[PDB]
RNA sequence: GGUUCGUGGAGCCAUGGGGGAAUCUGGGCGGACCACCGCCUAAGGCUAAGUACUCCGGGUGACCGAUAGCGCACCAGUAC
RNA sequence: GAGCUAGCCCUGGCCAGGGUGAAGCUGGGGUGAGACCCAGUGGAGGCCCGAACCGGUGGGGGAUGCAAACCCCUCGGAUGA
RNA sequence: GCGAAUGCCGGCAUGAGUAACGAUAAAGAGGGUGAGAAUCCCUCUCGCCGUAAGCCCAAGGGUUCCUACGCAAUGGUCGUCAGCGUAGGGUUAGGCGGGACCUAAGGUGAAGCCGAAAGGCGUAGCCGAAGGGCAGCCGGUUAAUAUUCCGGCCCUUCCCGCAGGUGCGAUGGGGGGACGCUCUAGGCUAGGGGGACCGGAGCCAUGGACGAGCCCGGCCAGAAGCGCAGGGUGGGAGGUAGGCAAAUCCGCCUCCCAACAAGCUCUGCGUGGUGGGGAAGCCCGUACGGGUGACAACCCCCCGAAGCCAGGGAGCCAAGAAAAGCCUCUAAGCACAACCUGCGGGAACCCGUACCGCAAACCGACACAGGUGGGCGGGUGCAAGAGCACUCAGGCGCGCGGGAGAACCCUCGCCAAGGAACUCUGCAAGUUGGCCCCGUAACUUCGGGAGAAGGGGUGCUCCCUGGGGUGAUGAGCCCCGGGGAGCCGCAGUGAACAGGCUCUGGCGACUGUUUACCAAAAACACAGCUCUCUGCGAACUCGUAAGAGGAGGUAUAGGGAGCGACGCUUGCCCGGUGCCGGAAGGUCAAGGGGAGGGGUGCAAGCCCCGAACCGAAGCCCCGGUGAACGGCGGCCGUAACUAUAACGGUCCUAAGGUAGCGAAAUUCCUUGUCGGGUAAGUUCCGACCUGCACGAAAAGCGUAACGACCGGAGCGCUGUCUCGGCGAGGGACCCGGUGAAAUUGAACUGGCCGUGAAGAUGCGGCCUACCCGUGGCAGGACGAAAAGACCCCGUGGAGCUUUACUGC
RNA sequence: CACCUCGAUGUCGGCUCGUCGCAUCCUGGGGCUGAAGAAGGUCCCAAGGGUUGGGCUGUUCGCCCAUUAAAGCGGCACGCG
RNA sequence: AAUGCGCAGAUACCGGGAGGAACGCCGAUGGCGAAGGCAGCCACCUGGUCCACCCGUGACGCUGAGGCGCGAAAGCGUGGGGAG
RNA sequence: GCCCGGAUAGCUCAGUCGGUAGAGCAGGGGAUUGAAAAUCCCCGUGUCCUUGGUUCGAUUCCGAGUCCGGGCACCA
């Protein structure tokens, strides 16, 4: 069966991306929480070339 | 005419295909005057705002001289009469002496090596475009500008034509394509003739996928959907509108009036 | 809209719309209104302290004591 | 949150091999001129059989499964919406 | 201060050495190694993929690659092995792919517009790709990289320079790039099949063969110049009022040659100096390569692409990207600049480059019988084929095994006689099945129904014979046939793939679409018909707005609605609702208006209420309108046999159901009543119609053709059945290895009659009964599972409706 | 009526397997009779064992076809998922 | 007579504009045509028919099953048009 | 089965706070006609469904019923 999650890194630094969520004030305020709650990580984790 | 087919497939059956005899030694159009690329979307931005809307071949727009005016007293020559998927009408392509190429929407009648001109100099002959106020009350005239120098507007739709009743001053009255009775500037241009391939009302698509062709999606009717749907939707086993037959968004869709009433449009108008 | 004030006799202070003054015998207010009697000066701006809070440092505790105490006394917001 | 699913937009890719034989042509015949009727060429079609591919009709099996929808046999479509 | 909250966390039990151990492609043995090997290594047998279970690329993953040490744990067993632990190595470009290029949707966005704020739009530009553009192929080496290192040959850019040409010169003009689907021609090539020819280590086995025997191999790349296919392309000279400057460029006119060409060009294919590869077999050989085989030969035929020349050709309608590179044109500028063409020498960055990659390394919690895009995908045979059988190359036997030889289950094979009697239903399974030739009915929209139905042939041997394509008009090679004799079996598409067929109803015209995870349908859609709105800053839709879709459309067009091919048709009622038209009237809100009255002041005043009357839309009222919401009767009496009732009467209305259908997907009474099929028919088909309660675009009645739709017949054939039997394998069972689960108050948990909250193992009486397991069956434990999904109750909640209320 | 069960007692019919009751359909006895005989009617004993296969409908039932010694009725949560 | 139309102003009259259809008088028992039919005017295309001269061919004629064409009105299809 | 409504001249119907009840047709006598219709002119007629009751008095108001017509008969 074709489930639900089909890796795509474009697709992700594209919509969870740091720029991304840098664009709208939504996207700054998930880095506002995450960065108090202490985050190791503030975005998906994602290497390409 | 209109070629027809034998059944030799159901659906090929009905199916009639318009006759492009009249469609001189082009088929392709020539990149210059036109054609820009043609953005295909059925929604503006973000959300659909027309259903049913897509799919449908790829398409190249015709840029088309709807003001023939910019040419006045220059005169050109019917060079050919292309194809154009962007309208119901032919379009006639014609070669100015200025050396310029545009293209007017192909009126009835014209033909290849033909000479065309427009202004209030023009002879008044199928083909010339010139102010309502020149064209003889009473000649029969398409691609008409609504408002002077804003862009022919009226009749151009294949078959379609309006025609000079008579005048008011500065207006002229026209009886267009509808049957309406209305007032239109003198100086608004007006290209004498009757659009042309008047028979395009009479093809028969045959078969869904030449509405699909057309990028005509399937359309729904109301009552067959759920009343979380439309005004018509549920109850059981079929059933009748049991109100007054409405749209998806709740205005009667059977008689109920839109035109606005208070529009300065009108004054200018005498029904239709 | 604000005030305790939900039209209420509904003023006062704010203001979106229309109308639209005056300079001190001018003008606002004392709960409709009017008259006396009084208070006060609008339509520019600034102004310590007393007040609030605790990420941070400290002291204390009829506060907990590793299922308690912060979600983590343990490379924990980590693994997952 | 449309990296599942639904629709559309942009740009590319794919569809073994068989069959049927439309229109047009071309010749012949026909007539005042024709319609038209024969051959042949022709290659049309939400056309036919059938892989891939896309499906998921009927039955069986599976039922703490290989699997939170699978497997077997059988069926649908397969140049087209 | 806890025994309970289907309580929470943790721990440990039960079921239990039980079910399982993840595709029924399969194994066996001998040697190694080793504390220990069915399970690791090697060899030899055997089976299994092969349009793959084999290769290469993209995504994703990220060291999983290779190597040396290792086994706790992970690998459903074992493990000396590993994709597992420790460590060490390994992924090297100017030309490959991204980037120092271009633009697509779409993003972002100078102007500018709009929003209470956040922020929303938005001519350019920018960003944005597997599209356009752009310079390399063949070999060789590593344990592990190679179009990247090495060798051969071949290219691209930039900077400087020398030489020779020229008005050089843009982000600007022009051209070009540049484009559909289907079908295709001519040459090539990839790929493959032959060889009486060439080069090969060997082999003659068991009855025969030393034979023009068997087995192996007979290639690859390659600048110039040549050839051979093609693809592109007119050349001149004049005018010029267009391409938002200019043009010597395009574009227009005019004349001069050429003209199904040539020439110039640009690809591709051959050939090419030359470089490189180079089996089988046999010997070392752990491994797992190396040698030898060679100074290998490297040649001639034939089949031949869905690839190449390619922007080739024809036809068709649904009429089929942009931009840069690249040419050409000129503006500023500069013309000791500058380009262009030669030829030298220099310069040439960043990132990926390991490995898995239809999967044990990606998505599915697992080394999951699922999902995952592109290219290659040999041979033979069967009409073809990417089908089916076997098989190359290559890769596998799927990570528990050994035995048994019960029930029962799964998948499978055969069966006497009969055959659908099985059942809701011939559900299932059978029968039929390929190709060639006869030959096929109603009805029909002339296509079709057709593969209708129903038959016959199909193997091999010998003789004779007709055509083609390739060689040259013969030879060989291939490709289609015709005929004439004869052979053998039960059987010739001798295996595998490959329709059961009729007759007749219902619904839907038809191909299509649908409830991903119980419905594929008579449902949705669909061409087509009608109604209605819309004159364009359209109507309508999204948005607070700007803006946008509609549409760069303009009534032969857009939106809404309903029907739903097509044929014949589509009656009557606008009285209520709706919509349309009514510059009169009645009513009607702010508002204008002030008759009149009031409160206070000593008063001027100041503040208050407030009748006429003038005040919209809406409503009332008058009209219209049905493919607008909708509606479309009752009771009596009548004909000289009866019966009925053409006719009459009278109430009822807005009018009183027309045609055509009718016990119907609609009929209650009803298996209605006659016919038909049947031995027998609540079903079915034809009828008749007191049609409980059809009926004309929620269409009516038909209809050829379609239907994995639903009903009723019949023929063929059969284990569906009478009625079962036997047999196969995978399980079940036994042995060794590993080892769950829901459940579980606790148990020392028999039967009958009673009793008991009214169906007791657990109470009474009586009867039975030594203790404990194993394989089975499922009556009970009101057995498990889900705090019933029905019902009702909550002044519980949600979705939907409307002439409920109130609002926006 | 609503007493157990709504933290679940699966609720028609068929098939399979039955088992029991008797208020007996058959067969065995027996008294009557408007019982000549053979046939019956009727009632009393008596289930030990028998109690057919089809057509129609989901049917239970029922109606038919063809037979039969007969083609019994009923209970077992309208016995039995 | 009633429907119906008319003070929300009809009828009657005047002016303007739209549209469709048929064509007064001439028209006559008239004419043309093979029949059906054909009537405002104009132009073009075209058939048939009579006369005079008696010039040319030289019987090439008549009819005509079947075929073919025409064929009022109503009616049917597709589209348009719509005053009476 | 539960609820609503109707039961007035021979037929089809209208009507009434209660009190001498009508219409059309049919039917009866005349007239016109040669004679039938049509058409004139004259006419009754109704125990106002039954049964209890209220009232001074009911077909007219109330209860029960009888027959007829209409609606409901669901989750089961
Ligand atoms: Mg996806
Ligand atoms: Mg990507
Ligand atoms: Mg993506
Ligand atoms: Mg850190
Ligand atoms: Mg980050
Ligand atoms: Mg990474
Ligand atoms: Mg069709
Ligand atoms: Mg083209
Ligand atoms: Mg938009
Ligand atoms: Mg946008
Ligand atoms: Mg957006
Ligand atoms: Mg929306
Ligand atoms: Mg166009
Ligand atoms: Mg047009
Ligand atoms: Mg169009
Ligand atoms: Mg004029
Ligand atoms: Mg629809
Ligand atoms: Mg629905
Ligand atoms: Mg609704
Ligand atoms: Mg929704
Ligand atoms: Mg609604
Ligand atoms: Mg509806
Ligand atoms: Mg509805
Ligand atoms: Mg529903
Ligand atoms: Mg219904
Ligand atoms: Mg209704
Ligand atoms: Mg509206
Ligand atoms: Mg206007
Ligand atoms: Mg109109
Ligand atoms: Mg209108
Ligand atoms: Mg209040
Ligand atoms: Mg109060
Ligand atoms: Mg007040
Ligand atoms: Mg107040
Ligand atoms: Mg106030
Ligand atoms: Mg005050
Ligand atoms: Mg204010
Ligand atoms: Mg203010
Ligand atoms: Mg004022
Ligand atoms: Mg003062
Ligand atoms: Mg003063
Ligand atoms: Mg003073
Ligand atoms: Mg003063
Ligand atoms: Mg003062
Ligand atoms: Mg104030
Ligand atoms: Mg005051
Ligand atoms: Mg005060
Ligand atoms: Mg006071
Ligand atoms: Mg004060
Ligand atoms: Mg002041
Ligand atoms: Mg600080
Ligand atoms: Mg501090
Ligand atoms: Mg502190
Ligand atoms: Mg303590
Ligand atoms: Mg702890
Ligand atoms: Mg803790
Ligand atoms: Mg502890
Ligand atoms: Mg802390
Ligand atoms: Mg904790
Ligand atoms: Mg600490
Ligand atoms: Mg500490
Ligand atoms: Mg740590
Ligand atoms: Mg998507
Ligand atoms: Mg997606
Ligand atoms: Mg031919
Ligand atoms: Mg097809
Ligand atoms: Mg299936
Ligand atoms: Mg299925
Ligand atoms: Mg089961
Ligand atoms: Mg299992
Ligand atoms: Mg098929
Ligand atoms: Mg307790
Ligand atoms: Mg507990
Ligand atoms: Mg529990
Ligand atoms: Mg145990
Ligand atoms: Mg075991
Ligand atoms: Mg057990
Ligand atoms: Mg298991
Ligand atoms: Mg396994
Ligand atoms: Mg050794
Ligand atoms: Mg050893
Ligand atoms: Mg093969
Ligand atoms: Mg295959
Ligand atoms: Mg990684
Ligand atoms: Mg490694
Ligand atoms: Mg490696
Ligand atoms: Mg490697
Ligand atoms: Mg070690
Ligand atoms: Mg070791
Ligand atoms: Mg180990
Ligand atoms: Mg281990
Ligand atoms: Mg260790
Ligand atoms: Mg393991
Ligand atoms: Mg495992
Ligand atoms: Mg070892
Ligand atoms: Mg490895
Ligand atoms: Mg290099
Ligand atoms: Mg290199
Ligand atoms: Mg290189
Ligand atoms: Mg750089
Ligand atoms: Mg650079
Ligand atoms: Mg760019
Ligand atoms: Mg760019
Ligand atoms: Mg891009
Ligand atoms: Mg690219
Ligand atoms: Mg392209
Ligand atoms: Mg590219
Ligand atoms: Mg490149
Ligand atoms: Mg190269
Ligand atoms: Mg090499
Ligand atoms: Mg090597
Ligand atoms: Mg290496
Ligand atoms: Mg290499
Ligand atoms: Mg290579
Ligand atoms: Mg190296
Ligand atoms: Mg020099
Ligand atoms: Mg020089
Ligand atoms: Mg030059
Ligand atoms: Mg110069
Ligand atoms: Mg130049
Ligand atoms: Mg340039
Ligand atoms: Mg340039
Ligand atoms: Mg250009
Ligand atoms: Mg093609
Ligand atoms: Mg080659
Ligand atoms: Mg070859
Ligand atoms: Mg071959
Ligand atoms: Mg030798
Ligand atoms: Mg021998
Ligand atoms: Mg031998
Ligand atoms: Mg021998
Ligand atoms: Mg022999
Ligand atoms: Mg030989
Ligand atoms: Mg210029
Ligand atoms: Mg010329
Ligand atoms: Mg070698
Ligand atoms: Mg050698
Ligand atoms: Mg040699
Ligand atoms: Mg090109
Ligand atoms: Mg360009
Ligand atoms: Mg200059
Ligand atoms: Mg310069
Ligand atoms: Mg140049
Ligand atoms: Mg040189
Ligand atoms: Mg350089
Ligand atoms: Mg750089
Ligand atoms: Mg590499
Ligand atoms: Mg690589
Ligand atoms: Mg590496
Ligand atoms: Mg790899
Ligand atoms: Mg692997
Ligand atoms: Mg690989
Ligand atoms: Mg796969
Ligand atoms: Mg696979
Ligand atoms: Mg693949
Ligand atoms: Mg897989
Ligand atoms: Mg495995
Ligand atoms: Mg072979
Ligand atoms: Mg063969
Ligand atoms: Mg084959
Ligand atoms: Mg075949
Ligand atoms: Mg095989
Ligand atoms: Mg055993
Ligand atoms: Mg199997
Ligand atoms: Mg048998
Ligand atoms: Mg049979
Ligand atoms: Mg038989
Ligand atoms: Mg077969
Ligand atoms: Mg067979
Ligand atoms: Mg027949
Ligand atoms: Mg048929
Ligand atoms: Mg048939
Ligand atoms: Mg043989
Ligand atoms: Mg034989
Ligand atoms: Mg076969
Ligand atoms: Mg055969
Ligand atoms: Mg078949
Ligand atoms: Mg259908
Ligand atoms: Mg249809
Ligand atoms: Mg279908
Ligand atoms: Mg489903
Ligand atoms: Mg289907
Ligand atoms: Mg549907
Ligand atoms: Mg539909
Ligand atoms: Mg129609
Ligand atoms: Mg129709
Ligand atoms: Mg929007
Ligand atoms: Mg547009
Ligand atoms: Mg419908
Ligand atoms: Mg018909
Ligand atoms: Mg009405
Ligand atoms: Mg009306
Ligand atoms: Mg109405
Ligand atoms: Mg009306
Ligand atoms: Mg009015
Ligand atoms: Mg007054
Ligand atoms: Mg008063
Ligand atoms: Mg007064
Ligand atoms: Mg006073
Ligand atoms: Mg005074
Ligand atoms: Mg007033
Ligand atoms: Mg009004
Ligand atoms: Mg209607
Ligand atoms: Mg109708
Ligand atoms: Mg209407
Ligand atoms: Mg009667
Ligand atoms: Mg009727
Ligand atoms: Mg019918
Ligand atoms: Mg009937
Ligand atoms: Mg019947
Ligand atoms: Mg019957
Ligand atoms: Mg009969
Ligand atoms: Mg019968
Ligand atoms: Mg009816
Ligand atoms: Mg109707
Ligand atoms: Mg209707
Ligand atoms: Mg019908
Ligand atoms: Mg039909
Ligand atoms: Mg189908
Ligand atoms: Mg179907
Ligand atoms: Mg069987
Ligand atoms: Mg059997
Ligand atoms: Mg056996
Ligand atoms: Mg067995
Ligand atoms: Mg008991
Ligand atoms: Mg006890
Ligand atoms: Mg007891
Ligand atoms: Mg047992
Ligand atoms: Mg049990
Ligand atoms: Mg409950
Ligand atoms: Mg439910
Ligand atoms: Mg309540
Ligand atoms: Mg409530
Ligand atoms: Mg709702
Ligand atoms: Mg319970
Ligand atoms: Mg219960
Ligand atoms: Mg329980
Ligand atoms: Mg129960
Ligand atoms: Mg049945
Ligand atoms: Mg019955
Ligand atoms: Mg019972
Ligand atoms: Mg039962
Ligand atoms: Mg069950
Ligand atoms: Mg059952
Ligand atoms: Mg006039
Ligand atoms: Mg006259
Ligand atoms: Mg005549
Ligand atoms: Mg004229
Ligand atoms: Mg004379
Ligand atoms: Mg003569
Ligand atoms: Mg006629
Ligand atoms: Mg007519
Ligand atoms: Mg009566
Ligand atoms: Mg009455
Ligand atoms: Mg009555
Ligand atoms: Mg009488
Ligand atoms: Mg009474
Ligand atoms: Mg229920
Ligand atoms: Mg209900």
């Amino acid at each position: 069966m074709k489930r639900t999650w089909q890796p795509n890194r474009r697709k992700r630094a594209k919509t969870h991306g740091f720029r991304a969520r840098m664009r709208t004030p939504g996207g700054r305020k998930v880095l506002k929480r995450r960065r108090q709650k202490g985050r190791w990580r503030l975005t998906p984790a994602v290497r390409k070339r | 005419a209109v070629k027809k087919f034998k059944p030799y497939t159901p659906s090929r059956r009905f199916m009639t295909v318009a006759d492009f005899s009249e469609i001189t030694k082009t088929e392709p159009e020539k990149s210059l005057v036109k054609p820009l690329k043609k953005t295909g979307g059925r929604n503006n931005q973000g959300r659909i705002t027309v259903r049913f809307r897509g799919g449908g071949h790829k398409r190249l727009y015709r840029i088309i001289d709807f003001k023939r005016w910019d040419k006045v007293g220059i005169p050109a020559k019917v060079a050919a009469i292309e194809y154009d998927p962007n309208r119901s009408a032919r379009i006639a392509l014609l070669h100015y002496v200025d050396g310029e190429k545009r293209y007017i929407i192909a009126p009835d009648g014209l033909q290849v090596g033909q000479q065309v001109v427009a202004g209030p100099d023009a002879p008044i002959q199928v083909g010339n475009a010139l102010p309502l106020r020149f064209i003889p009350v009473g000649t029969v005239v398409h691609a008409v500008e609504l408002e002077p120098k804003k862009g022919a507007k009226l009749a151009r739709a294949a078959g379609t034509s309006a025609q000079i009743q008579g005048r008011e001053g500065d207006y002229v009255i026209l009886r267009l394509p509808s049957g309406e009775l209305r007032k239109v500037h003198g100086e608004c241009y007006a290209t004498v003739g009757a659009v042309g391939n008047a028979d395009h009302k009479n093809i028969v698509l045959g078969k869904a996928g030449r509405s699909r062709w057309l990028g005509r999606r399937p359309h729904v009717r109301g009552a067959a959907m759920n009343p979380v749907d439309h005004p018509h939707g549920g109850g059981e086993g079929r059933a009748p509108r049991g109100r007054p037959p409405a749209s998806p968004w709740g205005w009667q869709t059977k008689g109920l009036k839109t035109r606005k009433r208070r529009k300065p449009s009108s004054r200018f108008i005498i029904a239709r």
